[PDB]
């Protein structure tokens, strides 16, 4: 009996899944950063040069965590001073250090508390955004050019995006777009004016003695919502003797009649662009593409030019509509587009043709475009088996649709199963990074005969540490429930028998759109409960889940928390029947969506479950953001859907929580999730007269990311499972 | 050359800790031309036929704010607190007082109101516990003036200076009083002569 | 065998004590509410005569709260709709209802949202609070007249004590004072511009999304503290054609060098009263007595009359400066200092003469002055049998002061030893109310011979009820330690045997001049844990305890959480060595300063404690407010104090906390200990690296007196000491 992977090596992170994290600057060669150093690699000869050195880092009096390349190569920008704000958002110090001279550029240097930075794609033309304004230098020795004379903190914000776009409908910080050859640079404008704002205490360190007050501008579910503009300023004639001027693209007329969203911006060609604009009843999308007017000056978009996405069962996309993948000339585009019968798969479009012709046909959904040179079309699919857990990389040629080749399905069978690619400039190698149900492999491919040329990364070293330890298993199957197929996981401990009753732990998100039953190594908390505790984790996918067809994401439609959570419990008793699964010692435990789900599963009084953690659950959805709220219940006016928003809440069924023990955890300055819904839920359950566990984390976020409030609140849940399952 | 009273009108007046004297009219004096134009509500001095014609030597003036709703403190005998503390009338000269009241004519200018200190004293000890209040004399200031002579805000404004040494070497607290504007200003002429150009 | 006092019987209240709540409206005449009816009864006699019928007032829609009874008679004031704001201010609506008339008088109803009506002593004058303004009514059905103008919220507060005044100085709402006769109103204006404010989320019912914010203004140590001033209205020169002008009385100049309070007010005759002011410094305060004149109807202050009192050792009166008794004339006055011994005794002072004579001495303290008439004046001692714990009434003779006799020594020696005093209005008659070991009693006695009347009240059936059941017994001590008595009590489990070792739960305050061995019958959570769980509750007064000289009191002065956590700990190690007390079972728990002491004792590592509770504690002495952290520590300046400021925090003895459990309970709607001090102290603890038990109670205040909040907060710490004692 060897050792096991214990909680203090998942804590200290012992075991460490080495990664390979390159970038390419050409089309022949990437950079790849190790031992501090910057390393130019030639992909077709290996051919390991030098790009920088430890002289640049040390002879500064700062510590640098990133760097970026200027694309020609000359210039390398280093971040400094990181003051994390949101997941995204962070605001830091830059300096821009020459290679061809080797010295540090001083005059007009980047200003501190500077929110986003980024290069042009080609040349070295910089763009960076302060105190909400953007400001561009032709060149890093030269001073800025003002663009916009409108930012305000927390009101107005140009360049970047404000928190619920941020969170959920461009999940990025940056707002700016620039042309293909660095020409014109396309920004978006949010107002917070109307916009009601969140308040929360947020006690720092022990010296103040005041608690301060986060301010944010938080649009809840049936609230007010932030406007959108959008503007595309010139960058080749800036001058500093006037000021620059911006020319306002307008949303479509069938989008002005309500309020709108901008979901996706996309340079087509080099001198029009694709804006992607939806509804706020989010079931109607109109893609609208705008050429520009070399005569009159400004961006003109025509009416057979708009494209439309329409979705009569439920919401538009997975969780954003898909950014088209447009070609060489910008004469066509390719898109993902659900099918009539339902799933995802690329369609073939023209500018100004309404019909698409659809290239890809199956019970398969395609995950996303890649690349494309002139002749083939790379894409991901999880058609492979028929497993929606596994992504394989299939090339499709242009002219021949039926001929379809998988790069990535007989690379490795018995080791990988989810591969997940990065191209090059144009496209001539890419570098496969599977993390399947072995461990994580990098190689290296050459696009013309898709030839593995080398491994970049095979980790031989934690295979060499990992023959000590007694690993979990992982089992992929699935259950036919309602005459479908809905595919489970299970980690297993390790000597597991069939004979032996196990203690189960259910963790779940099952959010909409969520795969939780997918194919990917992981190291986690649920391998140290696995292989320590002897613990079955398993996971679930019921309605709502996506990757399987839009019959069964879109069944949850409307109906938030009813279909999942007896989804979840019919899961349980399937778990239960099966034979190797203790029926007395089932629990569930989730994050975010996980704590609402695990809230009401134990809160129907079903009477399967034991005990139950809730990691920042969410409780009603009003309070929740308006975005991600209305995408999948639409408003909560009377007339529409207020019925199940009082219907849907963990406080309404309290009084079923006294014949389970519930651990409720919720970190004090949470943005996303805010105290707000476990003060309810505790409210609530003190109100009825239910004994629970609780616990608050002051200071924390939503991930709870900081290391000794991460290794405190696993302690305690682990703590909690062991107590609960009358373990030693 | 020719004087009069003619600095005594110009500006806004002070008050009673904030007096004004003026030497003047050394060449010659003039007679029943202030009384004329401002009338008086009373004349009782240790007579008005002896200082209207008789010349003198040097003539010094007394002006400031002073109500006629509150009279009786400044007495040639009393134990009023504006006796003790803000002004004394002086006995070395040939003097006599006058309060007047302005007619419905603004030739004067109002100030915010009427105000004076009530407490002047000066604190010393090991915890400061010992108080001593601080009398004035009759031709001499009250140590209290530098807290705001232009006036005071409100009733119980108390404002505190440390004292120099030369001075006694305690903690110096002035607290100053004030009283309603009434609907017209309210004038207190003291007029001190001494016994020869000073003739009218 | 028989039943024992469960957790249920106290949460549910089924044994509950009666009490004789009796309010004294003429010489020998007093109110009852007695089936909710008014009744008038008699002391001489003993009939009682109807005052208020039932339905006079159920006839409205609303339901009154309490009534307040005009002393001539003619009128009753009603209240309802009644909103607590904080431990004692309350808004409410009130009425008038005629007594000759019968009728209801809705000529000029005091307006909604009063904060503060009292009724003068003779007459029935009205002076009621409106938005910071003083009203006064003449008659019930007449125009009111405004006082003050300057009334704003938050900034000024006229006639109305502000949030710190409350709490520690006052220790009420009401800042008016009226004159003996009813013709002087006395109030005192409070300034609230410069104060920091405190912010705390305040989540409200399901149907609210966002959060409330509470403003409140709070002073904590080194902030500024609000300005004072002191102001009295000519009510009898009132008019309705001009303001009402009301004379300012200025602070004496002792004062005026920095920072001071106005700690009591008390009419000396109907032309005289005497301000008492206390320094930001709270070791130097001196009584001001000012007369009233008529010549100029301004209120002069002599600098003779007034006197000084100052402590060398520490700080000045117990909690606050203690009230002055006048005599009839006014002319001089009964006060309680310390002697040079350091015990509280009454001085008879000279209004003129600085000096005092001490009309009692020994090695006891007065606890305070209840009535004084010509021949006798009464007060309350702890001298009988020397038992700090126990209160007597005692009556000395003016004219000769060496002849002291006891009214309530000898009344019930085994049952009543804590008695307490209500006099007439000429201190005729007094209701003497003991709460001694056994049972209340509340008799009825006449001082013009001594003579007991009746018995109002002796718990009865409550004495059948606790015969039935088991019931714990007290047991009062002391030890002697460094040759200085120090009391201590134990509330003993039911069939008490010394052989037996039984669990230990220190129940412990510890606060400055805190009683927590005294001789009160309480039915409470220590009750239920004897009697049910078997567990000895002890509570101990160490150094700083009151009531037991300065000497003792004095020596936590300056340095607070070092001598009294010594004291605790020695207490518990002499507890653990008198041979009853099981040593690996000894536990601490405390409330507000207790919560802070507890941490202290869990963090010193001293190894006694196994867990440990505190609900609400004081983490830091910089984040509580600043009159009470100023009186017994000063200002936390770096010159004076700062180092025992930064020495006495919970969060620098975290890596102590690692041996013992730690249950912290706080409510996230603290107004008096905020929620920063448990957020700061989980911060330290997850810092560390240290498990420990927590929970928060939302909307909760200090004293967490909502029913359901109650019950799950006292369930909760039944099941923690359960689990920590791994009693069956
Ligand atoms: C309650 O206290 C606040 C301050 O703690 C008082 O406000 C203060 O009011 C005085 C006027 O009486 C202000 O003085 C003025 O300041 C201006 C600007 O410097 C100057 O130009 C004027 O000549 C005069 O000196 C003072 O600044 C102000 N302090 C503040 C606002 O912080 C307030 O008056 C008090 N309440 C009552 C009812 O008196
Ligand atoms: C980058 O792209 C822009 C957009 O096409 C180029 O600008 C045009 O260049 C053509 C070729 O000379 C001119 O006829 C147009 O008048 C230009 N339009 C504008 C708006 O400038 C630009 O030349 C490209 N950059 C480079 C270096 O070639
Ligand atoms: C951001 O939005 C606010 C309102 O949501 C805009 O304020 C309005 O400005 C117009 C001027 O065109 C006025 O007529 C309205 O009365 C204003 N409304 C309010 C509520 O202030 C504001 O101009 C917008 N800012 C930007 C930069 O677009
Ligand atoms: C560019 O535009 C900005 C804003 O429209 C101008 O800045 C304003 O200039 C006026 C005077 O012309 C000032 O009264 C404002 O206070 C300025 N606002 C700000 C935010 O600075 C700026 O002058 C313009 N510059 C040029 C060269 O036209
Ligand atoms: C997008 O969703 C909304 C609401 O889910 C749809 O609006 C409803 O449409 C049905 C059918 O026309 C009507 O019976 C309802 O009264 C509508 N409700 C509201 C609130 O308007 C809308 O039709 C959907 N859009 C598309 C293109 O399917
Ligand atoms: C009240 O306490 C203050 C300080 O809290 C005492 O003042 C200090 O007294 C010592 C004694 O020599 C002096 O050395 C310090 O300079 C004093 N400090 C200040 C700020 O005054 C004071 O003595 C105490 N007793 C009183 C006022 O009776
Ligand atoms: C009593 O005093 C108040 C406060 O000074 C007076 O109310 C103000 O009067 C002035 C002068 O007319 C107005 O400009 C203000 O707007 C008034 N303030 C308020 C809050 O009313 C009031 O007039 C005085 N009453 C009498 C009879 O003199
Ligand atoms: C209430 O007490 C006051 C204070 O003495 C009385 O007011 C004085 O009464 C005397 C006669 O008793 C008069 O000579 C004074 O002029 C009064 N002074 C003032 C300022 O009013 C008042 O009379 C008493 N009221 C009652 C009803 O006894
Ligand atoms: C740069 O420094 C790192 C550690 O700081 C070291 O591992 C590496 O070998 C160094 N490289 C060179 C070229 O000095
Ligand atoms: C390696 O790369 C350098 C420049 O990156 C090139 O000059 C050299 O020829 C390469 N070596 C080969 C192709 O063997
Ligand atoms: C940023 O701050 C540092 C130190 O505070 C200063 O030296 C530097 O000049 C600042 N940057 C700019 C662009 O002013
Ligand atoms: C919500 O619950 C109520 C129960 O009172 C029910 O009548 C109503 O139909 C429900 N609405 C739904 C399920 O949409
Ligand atoms: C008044 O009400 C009480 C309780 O509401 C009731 O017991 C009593 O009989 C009523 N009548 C009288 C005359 O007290
Ligand atoms: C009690 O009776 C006496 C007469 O014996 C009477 O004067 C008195 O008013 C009565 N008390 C009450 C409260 O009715
Ligand atoms: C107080 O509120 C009640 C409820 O509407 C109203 O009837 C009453 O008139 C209010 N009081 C005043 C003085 O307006
Ligand atoms: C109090 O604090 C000072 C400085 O913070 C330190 O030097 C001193 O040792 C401390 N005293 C203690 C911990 O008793």
């Amino acid at each position: 009996s060897r050792k096991t992977y214990t909680l203090t090596d998942y804590l200290k992170n012992t075991y460490r899944l080495k990664l390979y994290s390159l970038r390419w600057i050409s089309d022949h060669e990437y950079l790849y950063k190790q031992e501090n150093n910057i390393l130019v690699f030639n992909a077709e000869y290996g051919n390991s040069s030098v790009f920088l050195e430890n002289s640049t880092f040390d002879e500064f009096g700062h510590s640098i965590n990133d760097y970026s390349i200027s694309p020609d190569g000359q210039f390398i920008l280093l971040e400094y001073n990181y003051v994390k704000q949101w997941r995204h958002s962070y605001t830091a110090s830059y300096d821009i250090y020459d290679l061809n001279k080797r010295q540090l550029i001083t005059e007009e240097r980047i200003p501190n508390n500077t929110q986003w930075v980024t290069w042009s794609p080609v040349g070295h033309k910089l763009a960076y955004v302060w105190n909400n304004d953007i400001y561009v230098k032709i060149e890093p020795n030269l001073p800025s050019y003002r663009i916009t004379w409108t930012g305000k903190e927390d009101i107005i914000y140009n360049g970047i995006t404000d928190w619920v776009y941020e969170e959920e409908v461009f999940s990025a910080y940056s707002a700016l777009w620039w042309s293909p050859n660095g020409t014109f640079l396309a920004y978006a404008q949010f107002n917070d004016t109307e916009v009601p704002l969140i308040e929360y205490s947020f006690y720092s360190d022990e010296s103040l003695q005041y608690p301060k007050t986060v301010r944010v501008p938080y649009p809840k579910a049936g609230a007010v919502n932030p406007t959108v503009k959008f503007f595309v300023v010139n960058t080749d004639s800036l001058s500093s003797v006037t000021n620059a001027t911006s020319i306002q693209i307008t949303a479509p007329a069938s989008m002005l009649i309500g309020d709108h969203y901008l979901c996706d911006v996309t340079w087509a060609t080099q001198e029009r662009i694709s804006l992607q604009w939806l509804r706020r009843i989010q079931n109607y999308s109109v893609m609208d593409i705008c050429d520009y007017d070399e005569s009159s000056g400004r961006w003109n978009c025509l009416v057979a030019r708009q494209h439309i996405e329409m979705s009569t069962t439920g919401w538009v996309g997975r969780f954003r509509p898909s950014e088209p993948h447009f070609t060489l000339d910008g004469n066509s585009f390719y898109k993902i587009i659900s099918n009539e019968e339902g799933y995802r798969h690329i369609c073939y479009f023209q500018i100004d043709k309404k019909d698409c012709t659809f290239i890809t046909k199956g019970t398969w959904e395609v995950i996303g475009i890649e690349a494309l040179t002139s002749d083939y079309l790379y894409y991901i699919s999880n058609e492979y088996k028929g497993m929606p857990g596994g992504r394989n990389l299939y090339k499709i040629q242009l002219s021949d649709y039926t001929k379809v080749t998988c790069l990535s399905c007989e690379l490795n069978p018995e080791r990988c199963q989810y591969y997940s690619v990065s191209f090059s400039k144009e496209a001539k190698y890419y570098q496969l990074r599977c993390s399947g149900p072995g461990l994580p492999l990098y190689t290296l491919h050459s696009s013309v005969n898709d030839k593995g040329l080398r491994v970049l990364e095979d980790n031989s070293a934690l295979d060499k540490m990992l023959q000590n330890v007694q690993m979990p298993s992982k089992k992929l199957d699935f259950i036919i429930l309602n005459e479908t197929k809905f595919w489970y996981q299970m980690i297993l401990p390790p000597h597991f028998d069939k004979s032996k009753k196990y203690p189960l732990l259910l963790d779940v998100y099952a959010g909409p759109c969520s795969q939780k039953a997918d194919t990917v190594f992981r190291l986690n908390w649920a391998t140290y409960l696995a292989s320590t505790e002897n613990i079955i984790v398993a996971s679930f996918d019921g309605r709502g889940s996506g990757y399987q067809g839009d019959k069964i994401m879109h069944a949850i439609n409307r109906r938030l928390g009813t279909f999942e959570v007896e989804d979840q419990i019919e899961a349980a008793r399937q778990f239960s029947k099966m034979g190797f699964v203790d029926n007395k010692r089932i629990a569930i435990w989730g994050w975010s969506y996980g704590g609402y789900v695990t809230s009401m599963v134990l809160g129907s009084g079903s009477g399967v479950f034991k005990c139950g953690i809730a990691v920042a659950p969410v409780s009603r959805w009003e309070y929740y953001d308006s975005v991600y709220t209305e995408r999948y219940m639409g408003l909560p006016t009377p007339e529409d859907n207020l019925d199940h928003y009082r219907n849907s809440t963990v406080m309404s069924r309290a009084e079923n929580f006294k014949q389970v023990e519930y651990l409720l955890i919720h970190g004090t300055a949470d943005d996303n999730v805010h105290f707000q819904q476990s003060a309810q839920i505790s409210k609530a359950l003190v109100d009825v007269g239910v004994d629970f566990q609780a616990m608050w984390y002051t200071d924390e976020d939503h991930g709870i990311a900081s290391s000794t409030a991460h290794q405190h609140i696993y302690t305690h849940m682990s703590h909690f499972i062991k107590q609960c399952f009358s373990l030693p | 050359v020719e004087c009069d009273f003619t600095k005594l009108l110009s500006g806004t007046p002070p008050q009673v800790y904030n007096f004004n004297r003026l030497v003047f009219t050394n060449c010659n004096y003039n007679l029943t031309k202030l009384l004329s134009l401002f009338m008086v509500n009373e004349f009782s001095c240790d007579s008005p036929d002896a200082i209207a014609r008789g010349c003198y030597s040097s003539l010094t003036v007394d002006y400031f704010a002073y109500p006629l709703s509150m009279k009786s403190y400044m007495q040639p005998g009393s134990a009023g607190v504006i006796s003790q503390y803000n002004y004394k009338q002086s006995f070395a000269n040939p003097t006599c007082r006058i309060f007047a009241t302005a007619p419905a004519n603004l030739t004067i200018t109002k100030p915010s109101s009427y105000s004076f200190i009530s407490k002047c004293s000066r604190l010393t000890g090991d915890n400061s516990h010992i108080e001593t209040p601080i009398v004035i004399n009759p031709g001499e200031y009250s140590i209290c003036k530098n807290f705001a002579p232009n006036g005071f805000s409100q009733d119980g404004d108390y404002f505190t200076r440390q004292l120099s040494q030369l001075e006694g070497g305690g903690i110096l607290v002035g607290v100053g009083s004030v009283t309603p504007m009434t609907d017209t200003l309210q004038m207190g002429f003291i007029i001190s002569v001494q016994y020869n150009s000073v003739c009218p």
